[PDB]
């Protein structure tokens, strides 16, 4: 029975740069532990389908790539959702199919207007739907 | 059951008192009564890892919270001036018997959506333990 | 052991109608997906969770419908009208419990229905069994 689920949330006050891995360094759970806090990446052990999501707390403009590999990350979707002079929070799920060894993680574009706090989270959940 | 599911929604145009827990009245579907519309909270009967999502309509300002048993989980706001945005938070949590969820608002308390742009709580057991 | 999930972002999508259709499909397993028609049809029954993320720049108030026996049964909404002409996501989800051939589509309202097309930025549909029933 693998029960592999993980819940984050980011509350390192540090401004992100292009292409960095968004870290979510608290965990909330992370059970199977597939889930690595000091990375902020996923790394599949159990193939199969998988739910992945989160919601982040902004000021200005955010981008974020969903990315999906083994050795070489590609992103599978772009996330957008922009604010001016307020802030927001915005969303983005999918459903994936993976291999043993393939990591999922978040990455920051241009746009990295985002908040890791008590009362603004940015959190980044995931979770096995069906094994292989 | 031996499972747990739940889609409440909050169906009246008068929006959460400040500082209080967000009550949704109206059910899309609740099989287990594990929601209960009259307290507005989730009571867990069958324990073990839980996905729990919402979707809040506003019209202004509104932040929304996520309580496990008297624990602030999760706090997300978002900012708005007369025009209508979707405020969106989630968790996974894993819950022992009896342990209660809900929402609430803090000072930011709107949820009073344009027509046609509602309030929606969702949660459901994945792994039972 | 039944599995069905999907996942169908935006791309080349046909214009037209109501119905919104997320044409370049993610994921699709066991097929319930249509990515031609933007539907979903229930091959097994039981509770399904259903959740959409869409880009829009204007005003979008976007609804999750279903059919059973070919009759439409409406649903909740949800809009963004910030209306500045700039990103915003519009996002919505239920469980749905669901009977074999019923079929589940997201319906944008004709009155404010934009939706953003290019590639700067995606807009999902997805959907998966929680448990058969």
């Amino acid at each position: 029975t693998q029960k592999i689920a993980f819940s984050a949330t980011r509350t390192i006050n540090v401004p992100l740069r292009r292409d960095q891995t968004i870290r979510f360094d608290h965990v909330i759970t992370n059970m199977n532990n597939n889930y690595e806090p000091r990375s902020g990446k996923f790394t599949c052990k159990v193939p199969g389908l998988y739910y992945f999501t989160y919601h982040a707390s902004s000021r200005g403009n955010l981008c974020v790539n969903l990315m999906r590999g083994r050795e070489r990350a590609q992103k599978v979707v772009t996330f957008c959702d922009y604010a001016y002079n307020t802030f927001q929070v915005t969303t983005g799920g999918m459903v994936l199919k993976l291999e043993q060894g393939e990591n999922v993680f978040l990455q920051a574009t241009d746009k990295n207007s985002l908040l890791g706090m008590e009362g603004a989270n940015s959190i980044f959940s995931g979770f096995l739907l069906f094994p292989d | 059951k031996f499972q747990s599911v739940f889609t409440v929604t909050r169906q009246t145009h008068q929006p959460p008192a400040p500082n209080s827990l967000i009550r949704f009245n109206a059910v899309l579907t609740n099989p287990q009564g594990d929601y209960d519309t009259s307290t507005g909270k989730f009571t867990c009967k069958v324990p073990g890892l839980y996905y729990f999502v919402y979707h809040a309509s506003h019209t202004a300002n509104l932040c929304v919270l996520l309580y496990r048993s008297g624990v602030k989980v999760v706090t997300f706001c978002g900012h708005t001036s007369k025009t209508n945005q979707v405020n969106s938070g989630g968790v996974l949590l894993r819950l022992q018997v009896g342990e209660e969820v809900w929402l609430a608002v803090n000072d930011y308390y709107d949820m009073v959506g344009i027509q046609g742009s509602d309030s929606v709580f969702s949660g459901f057991l994945l792994f039972p333990d | 052991q039944p599995r069905p999930a999907f996942s169908a972002i935006r791309r080349n999508p046909p214009m037209g109608g109501n119905v919104v259709i997320f044409d370049t499909v993610i994921t699709n397993q066991e097929e319930p997906y249509q990515n031609h028609s933007g539907r979903f049809v229930c091959t097994v029954p039981g509770y399904y969770y259903f959740t959409f993320q869409v880009l829009s720049q204007w005003e979008i108030c976007l609804s999750i419908v279903s059919s059973s026996r070919g009759q439409v049964r409406r649903s909740l909404g949800f809009c963004d009208t910030t209306n500045k002409g700039l990103f915003q996501v519009v996002s919505g989800g239920m469980v749905l419990q669901l009977q074999q051939g019923d079929q589940v589509w997201v319906e944008k309202d004709p009155k404010k229905g934009h939706i953003y097309q290019g590639s700067e930025a995606d807009s999902v549909f997805s959907g998966f069994l929680i448990f058969p029933s």
